[PDB]
């Protein structure tokens, strides 16, 4: 056979599709299925006994540019999978049908432009977990910024314009110094590689330089204090896919980027350096928790909320410890379980039934809603983290390590044990209680398509909060591959 | 295919569970009687548990699959039904039992009763969580979820305001405790490695105290928070927004002893870290004395009786740091079964009543009326204000007595914060029995013409709960108070043991003057009420104040919102305008917006008229010439000069 | 569902059919807003053009094989359907229902069923099912973390060192293991750290 | 007491949840006999 | 159950260009380090079990396996490979 | 009943409502006892095997060899007891 | 009245009313609002920190100024503690001295190891 005629049956097949039937999205949902159920066989196929990368292929090569290279000399991108990245590969394919079906019925102008972006962005974001190399992570890193832009612009609420240029410019400008270290090991190593990269020892001062442009970018996208100011906006007017993806994937490549890029090498600028990560997580965890005692918008408070919870898996992942390293990805996963589930609620359920975000209006809901008040308990005391729950699970592995590596610091950080309930449970008793709201007619509870999602982000979620250990049989090595202990 | 534990533990999971997937299909009716026989079903299983390790006492496990087993840290799902927890069992359950056949009588009328019945069964199914698990870990999943659980009930009625925040309120200490408690986690697991309670009890001994304070104090304020000790009291008088029932469940008898529970387990690492005991024992004195004063000059029916609560579990605290834990867990025992008979009686009497008012100062004259509420609500004032033979004698007075037995020399002025705490407690127990039965009426006439008992869901657990509050003790002080019990085997340090000489060196003086006081104050302010009332009716302003005082709980509730609340929301709005809407959108989009603005129009504003481009171009070229030679002949002779050089002329060409 | 159900005839007289009528947003309301202000003749001609929307016009192997002319009627005719149907199924609260023998629909008030949504066969029958075969294999992939490999190895070289504990009794070598494990190190690390070693 | 209209017991939600969860049940306990019987598990 | 045993390798007998050699030595050294924690659990559940029989007596009956198991814990633990492969001590 | 007053219908959720006894409750009120009492039996049988006693599992001889393979370890990295250093 | 916070932000409000704030706590019960548990009718101006000063906001007391309160609360604690130290001055002696133990105070079932026991010594006999 030819795997030109495979692909060109699918595209002529689309091609009809799209002509008879005026739109995409029932085939993308069935690409996006189909790309669920092939990683799936991948995990079936996937030694986990074996530190190495698999399904290794590379692209772009000299030799062979359209297609695959077995050359004796590979100057292309590299591509392949350890545990780590399909972890998180699982928990993309997992949402992003999710993100297509929470905008079923909603989007009416230019429908097919946008599910054509939000799959391409899925897609990206799923491309960079198998990167192998400096240049391909870093090509796939900034590849959403246009989508998102154009994305944001069109199909975003009032202040669209405002957040398109503070996603782009924000991590346009943490990615370019990102894109100077790496220029520095690629002109110094002459190799960019994420297999035997830690072999090369450079010398301290110049892992003290690099590590610099590598945490700028990484505290612009993570995000962390005080550059936390983009984060609020771009998931307040964005389109509900655009915050599902944001907070749920593209937060966490900042964490795969530390653990890849990061940690195997620069590792004796981590134990030089950690105390001012501590610093700046510490104060991501409070100030913006305090923050969000005082605001307005719905869509905003999920938002800060996901920049503590990732400031707390920091504190983790830099803490030198396997507990550590298996807490703030557990945090990742679990987040990008929970927050996608409140941005529906806040999202795609009462901005589509009544238009507006603000809390003073939203009151009573539990009267006439109360499946949405249902779903606004758990979800909400899933996020705080109440056990039986990943995000409890994650919260205690990597403050178990955070106050290993400082005490001090690991102790006082778990005053967010107390900050996310303030913020989060002065919102849902608003919400859930009271007379409802004068301002607010009635309107249909919630529909199966939302029950459907909701239901699924809270048995994954439940599931690792019961049992985390399912999730080691990939991350065993990876727990201690990253550890600089002698 | 016998398995008490197992039974235990998923009986209540079943009563919590199946309401809430079935309840639109059985209806309120069905629902109640399900649950309630099912958790009638488990208090069998308990009691007969409680004989047969009696028996033997060899304690059964359940050692499920595990949680987590990463590097140096397992934990399973363990159980167990140790000494300690077949007590604990033994109030959760008993008292479950009763509330779910008298909130049957109680919420009839109310549309919600289903999710109030599964609220009832999960609390009790987190509790036996709480008490079995074999490990910390367990214990917190227990904590978290009653915390939880408390939320919904003390919420039930979900368009009542206050009822809403005094569920924040209740749950946000919850958590403001439950942070130390997984700062103590962290460090148990970060020291011994492990969460489970064999290994760290095994070891304890060996461990530097430094250590072991660090950890106690943590799990010590959470305690603090769940106990509701003088620190943290504000929650509990708020906890009686939601119904009776939940306040005679919760808040009397179960969810503030999980603080107890957990410093009764942790009672052997307490052992060797003196400073803790010795806090929480002066803790406690605060509170015992404090509760006592709010409570006398109090009007509210539930806010006295929870404040009474206050106080014995501060009571129960002073034990712990007596090191007498059996005598603690005893005073719990007793406490739930004569703390929620008292709220069972306020609910039929607040009933009887046509609106349903919780002030004393309406009540009057309901004796005749309600005879059989009576009888039973000073019982329970009588088992606390410990008269001969009823349990709260054996289970106070034997802790007023290790105050003075004890070896340490300062802890003789606890004997009298104690006997404070007493005679208060006689006041004010007498004080509601006279204002709602021996008084003058102070109602209209249509309230008596319609008083009447309640029905018999009512009535048979408060005839029960009598039972017990007047035979358990006698029956059971040979278990917990006796002379080499070993029935809950804490491995107490030989040094502080004092039962021997609690029990001998203590004279006639301070063995009678409690029992003689609890009846004559009582009998007393009877006397004054009755005879000549004018003594509490003086009208001075300085009596006033001070009961002004006494009212709103010490002024902590005022102090805790102003100084601590309202200057955190203010500072809170102080970092989200002036920081992240300030300073860092000056150092962001707004700044660099308006930097930009007067650059570029500075920048463009350079080429001035275009009356002629010739000449300014030209003259352009002739500036450029002359300041590139004479900034490279700057910069031969020295370079750090032409710096501040360049620095102006980028003003000159941006400002 | 079904293959070659095209025709060509029925769809070119619908078009104009359709244009008969006015347009769908402003059918049922008469820009008024009251579902009595159509008449009855109407109405009924509106629930029967509705009903057709759920209908198998079309095959799999009419899609890939037919030209584009005819599919741009297909959809630009169908689009008109799909919108009569749902803003009627809004503004009345009824479903076109042609029950049995009568040759007649109209618009009907039972709604407990027969009516699905276009996204449930996807996800209900591949995303969901492809969810627990990920349960199952994250489950039984469980089965070879570590843990339970280095219990095994340590068993093995304890067996190794120490033959003789293979003849005592069958439900005696785990404790005899144990032992022998307390006693010494049967790990390598400082086999493997040679240059260490001054 | 009052009485309101009829409600099947055997919802869709009780159908789909059970019969999943159960499912799972004796997959695992299937499983568990053919690793009694054999050396490995059969999704092994 | 076709137990494997796989070579142990070392960083100091290996020239790090032949990478088959480095990944035999990281997963050598990484796989080492969970048979010492294997080690350290079964000495925690002996523990437990003097614990649970002797009850009163535990202060005597368990000494010995107390101290071995807070003498095991902070040495007995996941470490890493890198500080060793990035680090000669010989120098 | 007593006390009453109107509510919407069409408001659904998992538990009653208001005043939930729909006409069918002893039927589905059978199929509910005998789902709890199924699955209790079902747990209790399934959790048998995970029970033990405390005591009783472990000999005492078993005990006192791994104490002394444990001073054999101790001593042989010559290790002290807590407090014999002063 | 206009508190500090609540006059630090009059150089920003620009156009925005400058409202007087009034917790809706305090607010007569008895009339009729439109949203009669917030006690807010509908085009009501609203204040910059209205957050702080509608009903789901912490509970004010009018009672005891906060001043007084704190006096009174800090008072009532440094009395007790002081008394229950002062009290420890006026304490009898002790009847009977602490228990003693046969085994030289039970070192060896203390876990001691015949140098330890004064960590783990228990008392003399
Ligand atoms: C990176 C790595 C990432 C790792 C990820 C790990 C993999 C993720 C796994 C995902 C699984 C997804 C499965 C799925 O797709 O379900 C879709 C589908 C979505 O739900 P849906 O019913 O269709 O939603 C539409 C509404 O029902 C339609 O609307 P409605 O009108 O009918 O409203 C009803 C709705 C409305 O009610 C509500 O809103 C209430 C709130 C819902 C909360 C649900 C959360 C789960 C609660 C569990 C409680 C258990 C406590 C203990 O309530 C419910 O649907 C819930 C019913 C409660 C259960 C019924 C009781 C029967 C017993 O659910 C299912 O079909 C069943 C899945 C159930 C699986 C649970 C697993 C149990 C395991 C058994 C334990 C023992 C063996 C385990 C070991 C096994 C070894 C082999
Ligand atoms: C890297 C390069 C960045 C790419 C950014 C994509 C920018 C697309 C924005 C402009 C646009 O409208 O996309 C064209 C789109 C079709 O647009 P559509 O909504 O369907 O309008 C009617 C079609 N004739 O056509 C597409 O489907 C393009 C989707 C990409
Ligand atoms: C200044 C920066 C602080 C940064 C670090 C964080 C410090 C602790 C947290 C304080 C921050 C401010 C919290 C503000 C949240 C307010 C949310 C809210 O609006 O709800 C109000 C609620 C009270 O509700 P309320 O109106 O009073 O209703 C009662 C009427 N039925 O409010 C509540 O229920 C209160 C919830 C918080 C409970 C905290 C209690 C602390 C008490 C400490 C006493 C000292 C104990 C000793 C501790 C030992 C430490 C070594
Ligand atoms: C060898 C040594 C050489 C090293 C370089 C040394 C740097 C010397 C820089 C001086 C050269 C002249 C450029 C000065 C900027 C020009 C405009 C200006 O004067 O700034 C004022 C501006 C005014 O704001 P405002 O008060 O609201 O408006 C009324 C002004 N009459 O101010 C504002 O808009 C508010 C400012 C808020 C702070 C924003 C901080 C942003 C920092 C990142 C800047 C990145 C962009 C750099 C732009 C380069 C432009 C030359
Ligand atoms: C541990 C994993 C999850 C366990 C499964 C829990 C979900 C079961 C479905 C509950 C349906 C229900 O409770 O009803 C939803 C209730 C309805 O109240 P109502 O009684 O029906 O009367 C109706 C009268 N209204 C209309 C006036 C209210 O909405 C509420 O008032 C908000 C309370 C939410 C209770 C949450 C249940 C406890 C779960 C908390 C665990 C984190
Ligand atoms: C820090 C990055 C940053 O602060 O970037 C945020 C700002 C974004 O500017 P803006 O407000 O969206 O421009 C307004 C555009 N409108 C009006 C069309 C929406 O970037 C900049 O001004 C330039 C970046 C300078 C990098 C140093």
């Amino acid at each position: 056979m030819f795997l030109t005629s495979i692909l060109l049956s699918s595209l002529y097949l689309f091609n009809r599709i799209l002509a008879w039937q005026g739109n995409v999205k029932h085939f993308y949902l069935f690409a996006s299925n189909l790309l669920l159920l092939f990683i799936v066989v991948l995990y079936i196929n996937f030694n986990t006994f074996s530190n190495s990368f698999q399904f290794n292929f590379e692209l772009f090569n000299s030799l062979n540019p359209f297609g695959l290279s077995n050359s004796d000399i590979s100057n292309g991108l590299l591509f392949g999978i350890d545990g780590l990245s399909l972890t998180f590969i699982l928990l993309t394919v997992l949402l992003i049908p999710l993100t297509l079906l929470g905008n079923w019925y909603n989007i009416n102008f230019n429908s097919n432009l946008y599910y054509t972006l939000v799959l391409a962005i899925g897609l990206v974001i799923l491309l960079n977990f198998w990167a192998l190399d400096y240049i391909s992570f870093y090509i796939l890193f900034e590849a959403t910024l246009p989508l998102l832009f154009i994305l944001i612009h069109i199909y975003g609420s009032s202040d669209s314009e405002r957040a398109s240029f503070y996603v782009l410019m924000f991590t346009l400008s943490g990615s370019l110094f990102m894109l100077l270290s790496i220029v520095v090991i690629s002109i110094v190593l002459n190799t960019t590689n994420f297999i035997n990269h830690n072999l090369f020892v450079l010398s301290l001062d110049l892992q003290t330089i690099i590590w610099l442009g590598l945490f700028i970018a990484i505290m612009v996208k993570t995000p962390l204090f005080p550059i936390h100011v983009w984060l609020p906006v771009v998931h307040s007017e964005s389109p509900l896919a655009g915050s599902m993806i944001l907070a749920g994937l593209i937060l966490k490549l900042a964490l795969y980027a530390i653990l890849r890029l990061l940690l195997p090498l620069l590792c004796e600028a981590q134990i030089l350096y950690t105390p001012m990560i501590y610093i700046i997580s510490l104060l991501t965890i409070i100030l913006t928790s305090l923050a969000t005692l005082r605001q307005i918008d719905l869509k905003v408070i999920i938002a800060y909320s996901s920049i503590s919870h990732m400031g707390i898996a920091i504190l983790g992942v830099c803490s030198n410890t396997s507990l550590g390293i298996y807490g703030s990805i557990v945090l990742g996963v679990a987040h990008g379980f929970v927050s996608p589930a409140l941005f529906l609620i806040v999202g795609g359920i009462l901005y589509d039934r009544y238009h507006i975000r603000i809390v003073n209006y939203y009151k009573g809901l539990t009267t006439y809603m109360p499946q949405l008040a249902t779903y606004i308990i758990i979800l909400s005391f899933a996020n705080i983290g109440t056990p039986l729950t990943g995000n409890f699970t994650g919260e205690f592995l990597s403050l178990q390590g955070g106050f290993i590596r400082n005490p001090i610091i690991g102790g006082i950080s778990c005053i967010s044990v107390l900050l996310a309930a303030i913020y989060q449970l002065k919102l849902t008793n608003k919400l859930t209680g009271g007379i409802s709201s004068i301002y607010m007619h009635r309107t249909n509870d919630v529909t199966i398509r939302e029950k459907f999602i909701m239901n699924i982000l809270i048995i994954s979620t439940l599931i690792i909060g019961i049992c985390p250990q399912i999730m080691y049989n990939l991350l065993y090595w990876t727990v201690n591959n990253y550890i600089y202990i002698i | 295919m016998y398995n008490a534990i197992s039974l235990i533990i998923i009986l209540p999971c079943i009563s919590w569970l199946f309401p809430l997937f079935f309840g639109r299909q059985l209806g309120y009716v069905f629902v109640t009687r399900m649950t309630s026989t099912l958790i009638i079903i488990t208090t069998l299983i308990t009691y007969y548990y409680f004989y047969q390790l009696l028996g033997n006492n060899n304690p059964i496990n359940l050692e499920l699959f595990n949680y987590l087993n990463i590097d140096y840290l397992d934990i399973n799902y363990n159980f167990e039904i140790d000494a300690l927890t077949i007590t604990m069992l033994l109030a959760i359950t008993t008292i479950s039992s009763m509330v779910h056949i008298y909130s049957i009588g109680y919420m009839e009328t109310d549309p919600h009763q289903v999710r109030f019945f599964s609220l009832l069964s999960m609390f009790t199914f987190w509790m036996i969580i709480l008490v079995t698990g074999s490990n910390y870990f367990v214990l917190f999943v227990g904590w978290e979820f009653i915390g939880v659980t408390s939320y919904l009930l003390i919420s039930f009625w979900v368009t009542r305001l206050q009822a809403m925040k005094s569920a924040l309120s209740a749950v946000l200490m919850n958590r403001f405790g439950d942070a130390f408690f997984v700062l103590g986690l962290c460090v148990i697991a970060y020291v011994f490695g492990t969460l489970n309670y064999s290994t760290i009890f095994a070891t304890a001994y060996l461990i530097n105290t430094d250590l072991l304070v660090l950890i106690m104090l943590a799990l010590f304020i959470a305690a603090m928070a769940k106990s509701a000790q003088f620190g943290l009291h504000n929650w509990l008088t708020l906890a009686m927004e939601g119904p009776t029932p939940v306040s005679s469940l919760l808040h009397a008898a179960t969810l503030v002893t999980a603080g107890i529970y957990l410093l009764l387990r942790s009672a052997n690492i307490l052992e060797y870290t003196p400073t803790v005991l010795f806090i929480i024992l002066w803790i406690g004195a605060l509170t015992t004395l404090s509760a006592g004063l709010i409570a006398i000059c109090s009007n509210d029916l539930k806010r006295i009786i929870a404040l009474s609560t206050m106080s014995q579990l501060g009571m129960m605290t002073i034990a712990i740091g007596l090191s007498a834990y059996n005598l603690a867990l005893f005073h719990l025992l007793g406490h739930a079964f004569f703390k929620a008979l008292l709220f069972m009686s306020a609910g039929s009497i607040i009933h009887s009543i046509l609106n349903e008012s919780q002030d004393i100062r309406t009540y009057g004259g309901l004796l005749s009326y309600l005879p059989y509420t009576y009888i039973c609500i000073t019982i329970a004032s009588l088992s606390l204000m410990a008269m001969p033979g009823l349990t709260g004698y054996y289970t106070k007075d034997i802790i007023i007595e290790s105050t003075y037995g004890s070896y340490s020399i300062s802890n003789y002025v606890v004997y009298w914060i104690a006997y404070l705490s007493a005679v208060l407690t006689c006041v004010y127990s007498m004080k509601i029995l006279y204002l709602t039965f021996y008084s003058n009426p102070n109602n209209n006439t249509i309230t008596y013409y319609n008083a009447h008992e309640s029905n018999i869901y009512i009535t048979l657990p408060m005839f029960i709960l009598a039972i017990f509050a007047m035979f358990a003790g006698w029956i059971l002080k040979d278990i917990y108070l006796g002379v080499g019990t070993d029935f809950v085997g804490t491995h107490i340090l030989p040094n502080n043991f004092s039962y021997f000489d609690t029990e001998f060196s203590i004279t006639q003086f301070y063995k009678l003057l409690p029992l003689i006081s609890a009846i004559l104050v009582s009998i007393l302010i009877v006397v004054l009420n009755e005879f000549f009332a004018i003594v509490f009716n003086l009208n001075n302003k300085y009596i006033n104040t001070v009961y002004s005082i006494f009212n709103q709980k010490l002024v902590s509730d005022q102090i805790l919102n102003h100084f601590i609340i309202f200057k955190g929301l203010v500072t809170s709005g102080n970092i989200a305008h002036h920081v992240d809407k300030g300073s860092l959108y000056r150092l962001g989009p707004v700044g660099i917006n308006r930097l930009l603005n007067k650059a570029s129009y500075n920048v463009i504003n350079l080429s001035s008229n275009t009356r002629s481009s010739l000449s300014m171009n030209s003259m352009l070229i002739l500036i450029t010439i002359v300041s590139l030679l004479l900034l490279v002949l700057v910069m031969n002779v020295n370079f750090i000069i032409v710096i501040p050089v360049l620095i102006s002329i980028l003003y000159i060409l941006f400002s | 569902f079904a293959l070659r159900a095209y025709n060509e005839e029925k769809e070119l007289a619908l078009k104009q059919r359709l244009s008969q009528l006015p347009p769908p947003g402003k059918a049922f309301v008469t820009a008024e807003g009251e579902p009595r202000p159509a008449k009855e003749a109407e109405l009924a001609e509106l629930a029967e053009i509705a009903a057709l929307y759920k209908t198998d016009r079309v095959g799999i192997l009419d899609i890939l094989l037919l030209g584009n002319k005819h599919a741009r009627l297909y959809r630009d005719n169908t689009a008109l359907l799909k919108d009569y149907y749902y803003n009627g199924r809004r503004i009345l609260d009824k479903i076109p229902v042609k029950d049995k023998q009568t040759g007649k629909v109209t618009w009907e008030i039972k709604r407990e069923g027969a009516e699905k949504e276009d996204w449930v066969n996807q996800m209900y029958f591949l995303y969901a099912p492809s969810l627990i075969l990920l349960l199952i294999v994250m489950v039984y992939k469980s089965r070879e973390d570590i843990t339970f490999w280095a219990k095994k190895e340590l068993d093995q070289r304890v067996l190794d060192k120490h033959p003789e504990i293979n003849d005592a009794p069958e439900n005696e070598r785990d404790a005899l293991i144990v032992e022998r494990i307390i006693a010494g190190d049967y790990d390598k690390l400082a086999s493997l750290q040679k240059k260490a070693t001054p | 007491p009052e009485l309101t209209p009829a409600v099947p017991f055997f919802q869709p939600y009780v159908l789909k949840w059970a019969g999943v969860s159960l499912g799972l049940v004796a997959f695992y306990q299937f499983n568990s006999s053919y690793e009694a019987k054999n050396g490995h598990t059969w999704v092994e | 159950s076709e137990h494997q045993r796989p070579e142990l390798v070392s960083f100091d007998d290996i020239n790090y260009n032949d990478h088959k050699k480095v990944r035999e030595a990281q997963e050598s050294y990484t796989r080492e380090q969970f048979i010492r924690l294997e080690a350290l659990k079964t000495v925690r559940k002996a523990l437990e079990k003097c614990y649970e029989e002797s009850g009163p007596n535990h202060f005597e009956d368990c000494k010995n396996l107390a101290e071995q198991y807070l003498d095991m814990l902070p040495t007995h633990r996941l470490q890493g490979y890198l500080g060793y492969q990035r680090n000669d001590p010989s120098k | 009943g007593g006390g009453r007053y109107p509510f919407p219908k069409d408001v659904i959720s998992m538990t009653g409502g208001w005043w939930a006894n729909p006409s069918n409750w002893k039927l589905n009120g059978l199929f509910a006892t005998g789902i709890a009492v199924g699955l209790a039996l079902w747990v209790s049988t399934a959790t048998l095997p995970y029970t033990r006693r405390r005591e009783g599992i472990t000999s005492e001889s078993d005990i006192s060899k791994w104490n002394a393979a444990a001073g054999v370890w101790r001593e042989r990295h010559g290790k002290i007891s807590t407090g014999e250093a002063a | 009245i206009r508190a500090s916070f609540d006059k630090a932000e009059e150089p920003m409000l620009g156009d925005y009313p400058d409202i007087d704030p009034f917790p809706a706590q305090l607010k007569n019960p008895y009339k009729k609002y439109d949203d009669q548990q917030d006690r807010r009718n509908l085009e009501e101006p609203l204040s910059v920190n209205d957050d702080l000063y509608d009903m789901w906001s912490p509970d004010r007391f009018t009672h005891f100024k906060n001043q007084d309160a704190l006096k009174y609360f800090i008072g009532f604690l440094t009395i007790f503690f002081g008394a229950s130290y002062v009290a420890t001055y006026f304490v009898p002696e002790k009847a009977a001295i602490p228990r003693e133990f046969p085994y030289e105070g039970l070192w060896k079932e203390s876990g001691g190891t015949e140098k330890s026991k004064a960590f783990f010594g228990q008392r003399s006999e």
